[PDB]
């Protein structure tokens, strides 16, 4: 069936394909060449996973179609989803809603998970008798207990209407009770149900048990909970605003006192920003500053771009970066692709869009991809997959190849077709 | 805390008692005169004699003016308030920059208030009125408290009795009844009356420990904005106020004197002490013609916090005017508000002692030639570049089963690693 | 006057129950024989000695 | 309705969740329940 | 001793304008050294002032930077006292993203006219010497005031019961009532609650018994600017936007309806207009919609009198590409007198040095005067102005008493000014950024 998941640009990718050495594996995990970025990519998440050492930041460069976002797949694949993973694109932070600095913060926090452990005693079982003080009887398949009701016990209890055969659970702390559904029985089968009722079995051990649990949250929903009285609805819709500096430092304070007496762990993860040469002199200037904070994770960034003026300046920097940014960071540059790699990045696109190919196919197509791009080629893998189902074959031969490569262009032919009938198109 | 940040190694200017900067002490090393100014700084903040004095860090990138800013915060401890900010904070979208401005300065003045609260606490073992005869009349309530200490009887005026029903105080109930109004409250009966038996959560607390009379101190620490907040928006208006987002607000000059005036009282009334503090304001250029005018008269009001700015752009053209430039992308009108300390570049034998101190608050091992191998590195590229090298090398010693950094892991990570200027030479090419 | 100022007698202080089966703080009692218990085999023991007796007594 | 997340905030718990998800009562349990379709003393 | 809120700011040694009563300023008075025509400008400007009959007069403090611009502007504000509204704002302040800008420049225009209003109350003052309510379980009471001169019964409504049970009332406290709505205000005690009460744990001062009669015809006196009247009538909720300053464009029919029923104040008993002044430093950060807009609101009959500060010369004005003198367009310089300011010579210079020394209470020596004297004539003056900080601060380090030369070289080495700055900045160009 078809999942919400299917065969997209990376689909392939499942790790960074490192031995225990951090020795890059030639077509491992489906990543091929890039020798000494993956192997600058293992470093960098050994880096991650240590934690120790907050705020570092690492751009990977290199010209379009090198893998860059691949390499940053692959560090998110191997990483595990335990450690969080924020990858947004440089375009995400210009909102109407908050303003730059509030959206990188934003991207800041949501990449540093925080996990609270907690334990509660509750009181679990199904309700055998209700007497209006007051008396109530529980039970589980190994006991059963009555006990004594106060004004606001018998209160909450009338309120949500807790009649005989339900199974409650009544915290002792807060003195709470959630009624977690009606017990079947022979007599309680009826012809329509409500839309609350939910049938559950009869509890099993003791009424009285001691609970251990613990929730994996990120310090940006802490603070859009901690930001006004239904907070956590802007856990859905988004409309934050912008958080205001004391809820922030308040909640780094508690986070810290909380790991002080070892109620909460703290799992700094990574913010990745794809295509980084979007952001604007203001938000590298606070970039600047974000990664000096303890509470910083560790930073990932790409671009393509070279000696480019800086968004929002007149200047012209490496990658589009001011250099402030970029002596606070290392470089991780990718190369492209020779022949051999082409072809076997072209096999495992095969390999996972389920296409069998003709080996001279594979040398045409590597031809192709060579001379024109290595995206253009593996989209004409699909397009000549397709070409062929209709054609009831069963193997994608060179002549499906000539045909989508006749059918769909490149950037250089269009450009050529475009320029000979320039006359036609608009604004030249 | 726990974790290691680019500053986590900045514990304070390294001063001796005359005032002048050892050469390597509390993490940092070099910046003699810059320190000794950034001492005088320190004594100007601490002396809480003069309001919107400014002063100007200046220098090449990597020259420690964060360090240094962050060693005066160190310096001044944690009663002091510190602010950092960064230029680029001001550009917010729910209120104008001169908000944020004046926010941020409110948000460095301290207030300490002091308030001592006397309570006579305990669980009741009596509630018996006195009756008399009127010059049934009462002339008095006497309610006897327990606390684990002892039990005290108190002749409490008769207006008591109302408070005693409204709160339906009965004995074995643990009350507090403050000095000053004479009002009881009533927090839950005695633990001891409590069985396993019955459910209830609230209505169940311990015995008080200590003496039945308290004299509580309870001391707060705000800011001047924190109080602003506070009054400007109190916590079914109250509905739609916290259904609705609850944006910042351009809070009125007439709140911040009332406010102002009432901590005025406060002081002369003993109950608060004023603690005025730092805004650090990383980035300054990233602050606009209208930020930077702002500032004129924010730093001559005798409000105003200290406030330290830091600038590395040089003569460039100032953010929100066409082709105006300024020696540090400030208006010059600014600079003359402004004392300016110099930031120098290090020596390479600087370079090498801030990496070695960098690898011991890092925990990491370096061997003496992986050591000047990597300050000779740091003497091209940068010296940030040559500190972010330590931690991936020690991750590749420790893969080697090496427990400390060799210059063999050094060349590898600088193989693997490239710094701003090998790569805008790759790109030239 | 005796509505607004009752003369209420201090709260006796609880029995602390014991469970008869294991000795320890009594933590539930049993609804049907009243008997305070602190863990599921004290119940199921309670609960065999409760029907022995009822056999035994009729 | 099966994929109202938002109206399950102010209606279940995660570790209510997990109880409710161990102990939702199986086929043959209803099937039994379908097929077979105390008195206290202060001791 | 304490430190206060207010600490010594850039501006605490002024005081006023140092003028005499024929407006001739002196040489050293209330703070001020030197800027005689300015001065005695100013000076005129504020009986202009005080005179109120003349609305919408504008003028323009132009001068070279640090010539003492702001210091006149302080001085006009000192010598106005608090009973005239002066509001101070920068010209960045108007750019807002809750209003317009010409809504911002009426609530600065509006905030600076004062509406004193005045009423009549009839006020119960006295000791309560005994108090009996009675209630079911309507409410009957009595009350007593003394006033040294009388001592009157009197019989309670339940109205004033509610009241007076929910101030808890008690003997001996020297209460104020407000007959006209039976608010009831407790200015203190006569003496101590009974000491066998515990608790209780008070011994407040006790303040004097009242004299006269018991209830006086009492004249009060309440002074409202027009921006808050602007706010209170804006809506339902409008007070609360005086403190939060969440105040949308107001109407404008809103702001004529109120001017009608003041100018019917004024010409009734009812009310007295304080015009004031609204002072726009650093106005050349306007634009030119500002100043357009300036120039129609300064011919309302409701305009305060605006006083301007700019030290740029003949530049471009914002959201143009026209250059004007003082970055204001000729227009709105046809409607303003502008107001030269001098640079200082030696003495002055020393003067202000001086009186700075003295507010800031630092001892310094003839020949450090003399060696800072010549340091703020060829750097600037507020360089040196902060070197006296600088320099105090040195000599208590040293536990010096008086600040000395060595003091002022030390701390001149220290921290450098923009001339210094910028040549080492220059000497060491490739290493900032963008050359
Ligand atoms: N190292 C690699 N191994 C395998 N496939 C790769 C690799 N790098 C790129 N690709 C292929 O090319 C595309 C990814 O290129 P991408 O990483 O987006 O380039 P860019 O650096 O411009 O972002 C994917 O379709 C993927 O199949
Ligand atoms: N003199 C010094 N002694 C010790 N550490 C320093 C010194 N100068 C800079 N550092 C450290 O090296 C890095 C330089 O960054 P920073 O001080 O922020 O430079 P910048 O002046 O560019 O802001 C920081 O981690 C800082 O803590
Ligand atoms: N005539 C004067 N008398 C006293 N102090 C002055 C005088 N002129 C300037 N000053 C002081 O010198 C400094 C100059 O700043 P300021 O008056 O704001 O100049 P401007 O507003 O023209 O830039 C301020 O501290 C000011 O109080
Ligand atoms: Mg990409
Ligand atoms: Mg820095
Ligand atoms: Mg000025």
């Amino acid at each position: 069936v078809t999942r919400i998941e299917r065969i997209g640009a990376h689909s392939h990718i499942r790790g960074l394909g490192l031995d225990d050495a951090l020795e890059p594996r030639q077509a491992s995990q489906g990543m091929v060449g890039q020798l000494a970025a993956r192997r600058a990519a293992g470093v960098v998440l050994e880096m991650i996973r240590e934690g120790k050492i907050a705020g570092r930041a690492v751009l990977i460069a290199g010209q379009p179609g090198t893998g860059k976002t691949a390499i940053a797949m692959g560090m998110a694949q191997a990483l595990g989803p335990d450690t969080p993973f924020t990858a947004i694109a440089g375009s995400e932070i210009f909102s109407l809603e908050m303003s730059k600095t509030e959206a990188l913060t934003q991207a800041f926090r949501r990449s540093i998970g925080v996990r609270i452990k907690e334990e509660t005693e509750i009181i679990e079982g199904e309700v055998v008798e209700i007497q209006i003080v007051g008396k109530l009887t529980l039970k589980t398949t190994e006991m059963e207990t009555i006990y004594d009701l106060g004004t606001k016990m018998i209160e909450s209890l009338t309120k949500d209407k807790v009649q005989a055969g339900d199974v409650i659970t009544i915290d002792k702390a807060t003195g709470k009770i959630s009624k977690l559904g009606r017990s079947f029985t022979r007599a309680r089968d009826y012809d329509a149900m409500g839309s609350q009722t939910k049938f559950v079995q009869c509890p099993d051990g003791e009424l009285q048990k001691r609970k251990e649990v613990v929730h994996t949250v990120s310090l940006h929903e802490i603070d859009v909970i901690n930001s006004r009285t239904q907070g956590f609805l802007a856990l859905f819709s988004g409309d934050t605003g912008e958080i205001k500096s004391e809820v922030r430092e308040q909640i780094n304070a508690k986070v810290a006192e909380w790991r002080e007496e070892g109620k909460a762990e703290i799992i700094p993860g990574v913010l990745f920003i794809d295509e980084v040469h979007m952001l604007d002199i203001e938000s590298f200037s606070f970039l600047n500053r974000a990664l000096e904070s303890d509470m910083a994770p560790v930073l990932i960034m790409a671009t393509n771009r070279g000696i480019t003026r800086i968004r929002g300046t007149s200047y012209q920097s490496p990658h589009g970066i001011p250099i402030d940014l970029l002596d606070r960071l290392l470089i991780v540059s990718t190369t492209p692709y020779s022949e051999k790699d082409t072809k076997q990045i072209l096999r495992i696109r095969c390999e996972e869009e389920d296409v069998e190919m003709s080996e001279d196919a594979y040398t045409v197509l590597t031809r192709i991809g060579l001379e024109t791009s290595l995206r253009y080629a593996i989209q004409l893998i699909t397009a000549a997959s397709l070409v062929c189902r209709k054609r009831k074959g069963t193997e994608v031969q060179v002549d499906d190849i000539k045909r989508v490569y006749s059918l769909f262009l490149d950037e250089s032919r269009s450009t050529q077709y475009m320029k000979e009938y320039q006359d036609a198109f608009l604004f030249n | 805390t726990q974790r290691i940040a680019s500053h986590s190694h900045v514990k304070g200017l390294g001063l001796d008692e005359s005032g002048l900067a050892k050469q390597a002490a509390s993490g940092l090393v070099g910046q003699e005169n810059a320190r000794e100014a950034c001492g005088v700084i320190v004594e100007l903040i601490k002396s809480k004699k003069m309001a919107g004095r400014a002063v100007l860090l200046a220098g090449p990138p990597g020259t420690g003016k964060t360090a240094l800013a962050l060693a005066i915060a160190q310096e001044l401890g944690s009663k002091v308030p510190f602010c950092p900010m960064v230029g680029s904070e001001v550009y917010s979208t729910e209120i104008k920059k001169t908000e944020v401005l004046m926010e941020n300065f409110r948000r460095a003045i301290g207030l300490r208030i002091k308030e001592t609260k006397e309570v006579y606490e305990g669980e009741v073992t009596e509630l018996t009125p006195c009756e008399t005869e009127n010059p049934k009349t009462i002339s008095h309530v006497i309610i006897g408290l327990k606390t684990a200490k002892g039990t005290k009887q108190l002749k409490l005026d008769p207006s008591i009795f109302e408070s005693l029903q409204k709160e339906r105080v009965e004995a074995g109930d643990v009350i507090y009844i403050e000095a000053n109004s004479g009002a009881v409250k009533r927090q839950g009966r005695c633990d001891t009356y409590a069985t396993e038996f019955d459910l209830e959560a609230e209505e169940y607390v311990p015995l008080p420990k200590g003496d039945v009379h308290k004299k509580k101190e309870i001391i707060q620490d705000v800011t001047l904005h924190d109080l602003d907040v506070a009054n400007a928006r109190p916590q079914i208006l109250s509905m739609m106020g916290q259904l609705m987002k609850p944006k910042k607000t351009e809070i009125t000059d007439k709140l911040r004197g009332e406010i102002n005036k009432v901590v005025n009282k406060y002081i002369d009334q003993g109950i608060a002490e004023l603690v005025p503090g730092v805004l650090f304001v990383d980035e300054v250029h990233m602050l606009d013609i209208e930020c930077f005018t702002y500032l004129h008269r924010a730093l001559e009001s005798s409000i105003a916090p200290i406030v330290i700015f830091a600038s590395n752009r040089g003569n460039c053209v100032i953010r929100g005017t066409e082709d105006i430039t300024s020696p540090h992308g400030i208006p010059l009108d600014l600079l003359d508000r402004v004392m300016i300390i110099r930031t120098m570049l290090y020596t390479p034998q600087e370079m090498k002692q801030i990496i070695k101190i960098r690898a011991q608050t890092e925990g990491i091992n370096i061997s003496e030639e992986a050591l000047n191998h990597l300050g000779e590195i740091g003497t091209k590229t940068t010296l940030r570049y040559s500190v972010q090298l330590l931690t991936p090398a020690n991750l590749l010693a420790k893969i080697n089963g090496k427990d400390s950094i060799e210059k063999e892991h050094v060349e590898e990570i600088s193989e693997l690693f490239y710094d701003a200027k090998s790569s805008a030479k790759i790109l030239a090419d | 006057f005796e509505e607004w100022f009752p003369q209420g007698r201090p709260p006796k202080v609880p029995v602390r129950e014991v469970c008869p089966v294991t000795h320890r703080p009594a933590l539930y009692r049993d609804p049907v024989t009243d008997i305070p218990y602190a863990t599921a085999r004290a119940f199921k023991i309670i609960r065999e000695a409760y029907k022995k007796y009822i056999t035994a007594h009729g | 309705s099966m994929f109202d997340l938002i109206g399950l905030e102010n209606k279940i718990t995660r570790h209510e969740a997990e109880l409710l998800s161990k102990k939702k009562i199986p086929r043959k349990l209803m099937e039994e329940i379908s097929t077979s379709a105390p008195a206290a003393a202060k001791l």
